[PDB]
């Protein structure tokens, strides 16, 4: 087992038929990280749903395993998962329709592998609230051109008075985006590490970013503590066959991402997207979800 | 009884509603003022995503409360 | 809705586009990736040459469709 396996064309989750909101998400959470592995392992309780075992089997052994071991997953297997998804919510259109990772994640986590909420948050010192991801919300004008996940998060935590009940193991943040037609910022500096000490009654590390310019999902993954340790994933990077055909996923190294995350925000603001080498453009411009975990890769 | 809904853009929109109303009933009203399918709408109160089945009284929303509105990002 | 554009050489190029977009809007994107004036570009779908005025929805192009590109 290793990394050389994971990289290249015909690697990662092969998408098919509006799958990217799923291929890319699954790739973020599982390809390299292990925050959520427990989910795949908790054995079957009485209390869980009828489908629970099957879901967990497909996920672990037909998806996550062969991802990590061979570096590839046929779309065949994704469609299965989709099917199950629909068995909860008939008229969801998980099998065909374009979806939001939030949608897909909620269904899966809450409804099938009922997973203890990843977050606990106390607004106004009032009752707690649980969820699986936080959406940044705030007011822009008085701010910078390119902020960081840190600032966003902080700023978002303020303006609706909130705080973490307890340290999360795994923190998924959605960028400030009003649909296809509205980014709040052209560029966002994803904080490599995240200090939440101020935001509970210490430290968290960035392990993947999920991107989308307007309508297609692709993913970046931190596989190492190293600056260069980044990969880019596109489930439908290429095709063979006509209308009758099949997609080919690809996974590519992109150290550049690292290099740019050593530059500053005011420095990246000055930069034109057409001058941002390699795949970095999409990370800095098309961030949808940033994903943090309690540190493992980090040294020191 | 009257509450505020804010988009990310900054725009506020006001609604005459009853504590009894459901979040679907509410997105119906939002849609009419802003032409956005409830499919896409994602309402938030106190940092919490609101389910379509529940009512406002249930999320302890009072008159003059402020909700945030956010869209989905369907892709694939 | 992401789609593929193939040159004769074999090279694939991918595009993030909307059904609403026009073929000019698209050749604009192609040009940027491959440095070819839309003057010269000739797009084809289902064996059919695509007019600059029409949109993708109109030619019944779905996501993950494959267009051919050729110079004129």
């Amino acid at each position: 087992m290793g990394l050389e396996v994971m990289v290249g064309k015909k690697k990662g989750i092969q998408g098919h038929y509006n799958s990217a909101y799923l291929d890319s998400t699954l790739f973020c959470l599982f390809s390299f990280s292990s925050v959520l592995d427990t989910v795949l392992l908790r054995p079957r309780s009485k209390t869980d749903v009828e489908y629970y075992k099957e879901t967990q089997e497909l996920l672990r052994t037909e998806i996550v395993n062969p991802l990590r071991i061979h570096g590839y997953v046929c779309a065949t297997k994704i469609m299965k998962l989709r099917r199950i998804l629909e068995k909860v919510e008939a008229a969801s259109g998980f099998t065909s329709e374009e979806k939001d990772p939030e949608e897909f994640l909620n269904i899966l986590f809450h409804h099938i592998l009922r997973v203890d909420p990843l977050l606990r948050l106390r607004s106004a010192g009032q009752k707690v609230q649980d969820c699986y991801f936080y959406q940044i919300f705030m007011d822009k004008k008085d701010k910078v051109m390119v902020p960081t996940s840190q600032q966003l998060l902080e700023w978002s935590f303020i303006n609706s008075d909130l705080k973490f009940a307890e340290a999360p193991s795994c923190l998924i943040i959605q960028m400030p985006r009003f649909g296809k037609d509205f980014k709040m910022f052209n560029k966002i500096f994803p904080s490599l590490e995240l200090d939440i000490t101020d935001l509970l009654d210490q430290q968290m590390e960035l392990f993947a970013v999920l991107c989308i310019e307007t309508s297609h999902y692709v993913a970046f993954v931190k596989y190492g503590s190293a600056d260069s340790a980044w990969l880019f994933f596109d489930s439908m990077a290429d095709r063979d066959g006509g209308q009758n055909g099949f997609n080919i996923p690809q996974v590519s190294r992109c150290p550049e991402v690292g290099e740019y995350l050593k530059m500053t925000p005011e420095e990246l603001h000055a930069l034109d997207p057409k001058n941002i080498q390699g795949y970095a453009r999409r990370l800095l411009c098309d961030a949808y979800m940033c994903m943090y975990q309690s540190p493992t890769m980090s040294l020191y | 009884m009257q509450i505020f809904v804010k988009t990310l853009t900054g725009k506020t929109i006001t609604l005459e509603v009853e504590p009894s109303d459901t979040i679907e009933n509410v997105k119906a009203k939002i849609q009419d003022k802003e032409g956005i399918p409830p499919d896409q709408q994602r309402l938030i109160f106190a940092g919490k995503q609101l389910e379509d089945g529940r009512t406002l009284s249930d999320y302890n929303i009072q008159r003059e409360s402020t909700l945030h509105l956010v869209l989905r990002l369907r892709g694939g």
